Formats: structure tokens, C-alpha cells, sequence
């Protein structure tokens, strides 16, 4: 059963990945609306 | 740069049996564009020409915190680099505003500082005992020469040309660097540590499939031939006598190399 | 011979890019690729004439610089590689 534990944590640690993943687009969004209001700032 | 309030914390990682005895034991500072403490300056406004001394100090003081392992301004990590596990690749990623120039040089020591972690998590996995005293000893020359070698020679001559050294060019650091001969050093120690893994991969793909005189003779002798994840002992001397045979042409080259051979 | 010259790079500039065009490294004025520099019109014909000299000793230093890293990746006698 510890095996089986271990397989559903790594599929959880997916899951986190592919919302870390998410986050980093959120990321560079950020980034991008940044430059934005730098841009339309100065 | 605008300073931008985050949540720094360090603390010491209670698990230490993974890692091994020289490996980490802290856990990382958050990354550049994670939880931001500087607000990244425009690359474009300093890449004029009146500010672009400014641009090359700013560049090669990041390019000295990648070449002592750290993140800079506009060089920062890359995705597949992450500092809880050791196992990841290491790359880096460079800020497009920044001109060609600087993002050459920059990539050049970019892929110098890369080899250097690669090399440090090398020895510090190297240094658990699954690997055999010989690795450890290699691990523990290698290290010695990162630490008496490459990092002397750093804060030796670029940390002081960057600090007390006006009209000091990038190019210049890069020249110095290619006579002090360190950099050649680190690329063909990458080279033999990228020969040690594709042979380390051979040997754990090679799963499935792997004389009369014993006889003749009146002794209890036999073959216990069980190969190793990982090269240890003589395979690793043959690999470096391989090395030593490749290496054509430079005798320096060849003479601290097989000075560390003796060594481990 | 300033009103004839008022759109001329200045020197310390001209000094400047040309650095990094002997040093392997592009530049805004001269975008310095594999074979074109692309020169600006700006530039009087003498100049032009010298920053093209220097830019070919320069484009000469590329080709070398690759042929040597080609030759470094490859493997030869140890006799050429002594010459590389």
C-alpha cells in the first residue's frame, strides 16, 4: 500500500505541477500588464 | 530598483538522508520573478549608449552571481531547474531586452556557471558511499580545485576588476578568464563527467541481457562479474586512461589530469 | 564643417560599436550578422571606407573563432591540434 500511496502523491504532485505551470503564465502575464502600466505611465 | 516587500525565510531541512554528507542542508532564497525584493530596471532604457556602462556592470555582476551559483537581475533560472531536488537540469533563462552582446557573453558564462553546478551536485552526490571511496576521492579533488582554483581566481581578478577597475570591459573579463585557462579546465572536467553519465546510463539500460584454465588449475577461483549502477574503482581508472588517451595535444592538460589520477 | 556634418555619429560612439563589432558582439548602429553589417548612409566615404577594413578584420575574427571552436569539437593529430 505504500507503494500505491507514493503513486497517488506523485499524481497529486502533477496536478501541483500543472498548477504551478499555471502560475507561471499568470507569472509572466503579470509581467506583461506591468510593462503595460509602466509604459502607459511614463 | 524599486524594493518590493516578500516573505524571506530560511530555515535548516530536518531530513538529511537523501541528501548526502556534502550535499544541501538549507533550504533556497526565493527566486527573482517568485516573490520579488528589486524591481527589474528596463534593459532598453540602458541599452544606450550613454548607459550602457551602466548596462555592462549591471550584466557582469549578474553574470559573477551565476558564476558563483546565484541568480541575477536579468538572468534568472530557467523552468526545468527547481531547488527542492537535486537531480534537475540547471539552465538558465536571459532577459530578451538586453542586447545580443551582452546576451552572448552573458550565455557563454551562463553555460560556465552551469558546469559548475553541475559539477557541485556531481561530487556531492559522488561523496555518498554507494559510489565507492575512488568516486569519493574524485568528488573530493574535484571540489578541492573548484574551491583552490575557479573561485579563487574569481574573486581574485573579476570581483576587483568589476569593483576598483574603471573602463574594465566584459571582453576583458572574458580574455582574463581564457588565460587564466579555468574555463577550458571546467569544459573538459563537464566533458568527462558527461562521458561518467552516458556510461552510467548504458549500464542501467543494459537490464535484460547482462575459460579451461580455472579448471586446469587447482584453485577455488570464480567470476563474480555483477556490474554497478555506476563505475567504481577500476572502471572508473580505465575511463580516466581512456580520457588521458583522447586527450591529444595538450600536455598541461594531460599532466594535472593524470596528477589527479594519482591523487584518487 | 559642422553644418555639413551635423548627422554624423560622434567619434566616442563610432569607437564604441566598433568594439564590439572587433569583439564579436553586435551593435545598434551596425547590425553585425553572419555577412552583412547593414552600414548606415550617415557615414562620410572615407569612413565608411575605414569602419568597412575594420569590420572585415573583424568579420575575418568570426570565421576564425568558428573554425576553431568546429576544429576544438572535433579531433585531429595532435600536431594540428598544437596549431589550432
Amino acid at each position: 500500500e505504500i507503494k500505491s500511496l507514493k503513486h497517488e502523491i506523485k499524481e497529486l504532485r502533477k496536478e501541483k505541477n500543472d498548477t504551478l505551470n499555471n502560475y507561471d503564465t499568470l507569472e509572466e502575464e503579470t509581467d506583461d500588464l506591468k510593462n503595460r502600466l509602466q509604459a502607459l505611465e511614463k | 530598483m524599486e524594493i518590493k516587500e516578500v516573505d524571506d525565510r530560511a530555515e535548516l531541512l530536518r531530513y538529511t538522508n537523501n541528501i548526502p554528507l556534502l550535499g544541501k542542508l538549507v533550504n533556497h532564497q526565493p527566486l527573482w520573478s517568485t516573490n520579488p525584493k528589486l524591481k527589474s530596471f528596463s534593459l532598453e532604457k540602458i541599452s544606450a549608449p550613454d548607459q550602457r556602462r551602466v548596462q555592462e556592470a549591471l550584466v557582469v555582476k549578474d553574470l559573477l552571481n551565476v558564476l558563483i551559483g546565484l541568480e541575477g537581475t536579468y538572468i534568472r533560472y530557467f523552468n526545468d531547474y527547481e531547488p527542492s531536488d537535486p537531480e534537475t537540469p540547471i539552465e538558465f533563462k536571459i532577459a530578451k531586452k538586453m542586447d545580443p552582446s551582452f546576451k552572448t557573453f552573458s550565455r557563454r558564462i551562463v553555460r560556465y556557471g552551469k558546469q559548475y553546478m553541475i559539477l557541485t551536485r556531481a561530487y556531492e552526490k559522488w561523496s555518498d558511499t554507494s559510489f565507492g571511496m575512488v568516486l569519493q576521492r574524485f568528488a573530493y579533488e574535484i571540489r578541492r580545485f573548484l574551491e583552490d582554483v575557479y573561485l579563487k581566481t574569481l574573486v581574485e581578478r573579476l570581483e576587483r576588476d568589476f569593483n576598483k577597475v574603471p573602463n574594465f570591459s566584459i571582453r576583458e573579463l572574458e580574455q582574463i578568464i581564457n588565460e587564466t585557462e579555468v574555463n577550458k579546465q571546467m569544459e573538459l572536467l563537464y566533458n568527462i563527467y558527461e562521458e561518467i553519465f552516458r556510461e552510467i546510463e548504458e549500464r542501467r539500460t543494459n537490464q535484460s541481457s547482462q575459460n579451461e584454465s580455472s579448471l586446469h588449475l587447482r584453485l577455488m577461483v570464480a567470476f563474480d562479474t555483477t556490474v554497478y549502477p555506476v563505475p567504481k574503482g577500476g572502471a572508473i581508472l580505465k575511463i580516466f586512461q581512456q580520457k588521458i588517451l583522447e586527450n591529444l595535444g595538450d600536455r598541461s592538460s594531460v599532466m594535472f589530469l593524470k596528477k589527479l589520477l594519482n591523487n584518487i | 564643417s559642422n553644418p555639413y556634418y551635423v548627422n554624423t555619429i560622434p567619434e566616442e560612439d563610432i569607437l564604441k560599436y566598433v568594439s564590439y563589432t572587433l569583439l564579436a558582439t553586435t551593435s545598434a548602429l551596425f547590425p553585425f550578422d553572419h555577412e552583412q553589417i547593414q552600414i548606415p548612409s550617415k557615414i562620410p566615404n572615407f569612413e565608411s571606407g575605414l569602419l568597412h577594413l575594420i569590420f572585415e578584420a573583424g568579420l575575418l575574427y568570426q570565421s576564425l573563432g568558428y573554425k576553431v571552436e568546429k576544429f576544438r569539437m572535433l579531433n585531429i593529430s595532435p600536431m594540428k591540434k598544437a596549431l589550432i
